């Protein structure tokens, strides 16, 4: 592009005696990254690219130092430094070609344009291995869920295609990937999920808790004359099932994050990080919070009255200082149902 | 008219349009209690006036 030297070499002509070639080609694609002259499109369409005047120098890596860019010939690379840069050059020119350049003379100055057509298309991809195609360390790639070193390095958790139903794409690989490689585990990863997302907040887990209802549809405590059973099913009218409904508390001390956990702020961060990434249909999770008194108003219209289920933060017109309280509840991270129906067919008679 | 009952479900926030509906319902419950003993619509329990401003012609009450 015309903007590629008009940004770089017209303004930044102060470190070109000691610049790296590794650094230089990176800033070209960072000069116009919006719809860039993609280096992978070399395979048919090097015409109309206007790339940088590296080639014809015959230089190794990090030894491009000379800085001359024309503007009239509509393609900036026309460079041949004589007596230097013979990188891999062994024998002189053939017999019939010297008879057309006549005779390895001043006409050779207009011959290396065609002659270095081969070295132009190779030092593109020579660079591309060191920086994009086998190195990038998921750091020189630096993508936004496009760069292939992410997708090669994230399918070992089993998320291709499963970005569906998530309001964000897969971004929390940076810390959860060591934790998300052990199977069937754990409880202590939920501490990392909170300390990542908002510091100043701590987490404690109680493994079992007194869950309640599920109301059984036959009451089953009819005392039966024809047939009944004893061995396990003994109860009253509502059952209790402990087995899988853990309790989680949070504890903040910066009031800017207190208004982040009430629904709308950071509650959408946990509610999608659990349900499809770390737990899924393993368990159900209960949330709770403990702060000092509140910051909560009252009966204003359509939608933001409720501090979960409870209300407070409005009545103390008496005393100066603190009392600690539990805050509220948040909903479970559950997903269930029955669908409706009765059936019509069967499996197989074997 | 149309007089509605509220439902105090958990996870149902707060509207001041609700409390007006419930409070204008036991008033309707008061009539169905009372209309088992009534012919014709109601009247005056007590009414007292102050007649001092009659020569300066004005009329104002004391207890009503």
């Amino acid at each position: 592009s015309q903007s590629a030297p008009a940004r770089l070499i017209t303004r930044y002509r102060k470190q070109l005696p000691y610049i790296n070639f590794y650094r230089f080609c990176q800033l070209l694609e960072q000069s116009q990254p919006d719809q860039p002259p993609i280096g992978s499109g070399w395979q048919a369409r090097q015409e109309a690219v206007r790339f940088c005047p590296y080639p014809g120098m015959g230089f190794p890596a990090s030894e491009i130092k000379d800085a001359v860019i024309p503007e009239e010939s509509h393609l900036p690379p026309i460079v041949h430094v004589t007596f230097m840069g013979l990188y891999g050059v062994t024998s002189p020119l053939p017999a019939h070609y010297i008879s057309d350049i006549a005779q390895q003379r001043e006409g050779h100055e207009a011959a290396a344009d065609f002659l270095d057509i081969f070295s132009h298309r190779l030092i593109t991809q020579y660079y591309r291995i060191w920086r994009k195609y086998s190195y990038p360390a998921t750091f020189e790639a630096g993508g936004q869920d496009k760069t292939s070193q992410y997708l090669l390095g994230l399918a070992r958790l089993g998320i291709p295609g499963c970005a569906q139903n998530i309001a964000t794409p897969v971004s929390r690989f940076l810390a959860l990937l060591p934790l998300m490689l052990l199977p069937g585990r754990t409880a202590e990863g939920l501490t990392s999920l909170v300390t990542l997302l908002a510091p100043g907040t701590q987490a404690r887990v109680w493994h079992h808790d007194r869950r309640r209802i599920p109301l059984k549809t036959p009451l089953t405590m009819r005392v039966h004359h024809p047939v009944s059973l004893k061995s396990r099913p003994v109860m009253g009218d509502h059952a209790t099932d402990v087995n899988g409904q853990v309790l989680l508390q949070l504890s903040t001390q910066t009031g800017s994050e207190v208004q982040g956990w009430l629904p709308g702020g950071h509650l959408y961060s946990d509610l999608l990080a659990l349900l499809h990434v770390y737990l899924g249909s393993r368990l159900d999770v209960r949330l709770q919070l403990c702060v000092e008194r509140s910051l909560l108003p009252d009966a204003r219209l359509s939608c933001r009255p409720a501090a979960g289920s409870p209300q407070l933060g409005r009545t103390a017109v008496m005393r100066t200082q603190a009392k600690i309280a539990t805050s509220a509840a948040r909903v479970m991270t559950i997903s269930l149902g029955r669908y409706q129906r009765v059936q019509e067919h069967y499996q197989r008679k074997e | 008219m149309k007089i509605y009952r509220p439902l105090w479900e958990d996870g149902a926030f707060l509207m001041p349009q609700q409390f007006q509906q419930q409070a204008a319902w036991d008033v309707h419950l008061a009539d169905s209690v009372a209309r088992m003993g009534l012919a014709h619509p109601w009247g005056v329990v007590a009414a007292e006036f102050d007649d001092s401003l009659l020569p300066l012609s004005r009329l104002n009450a004391t207890r009503l």
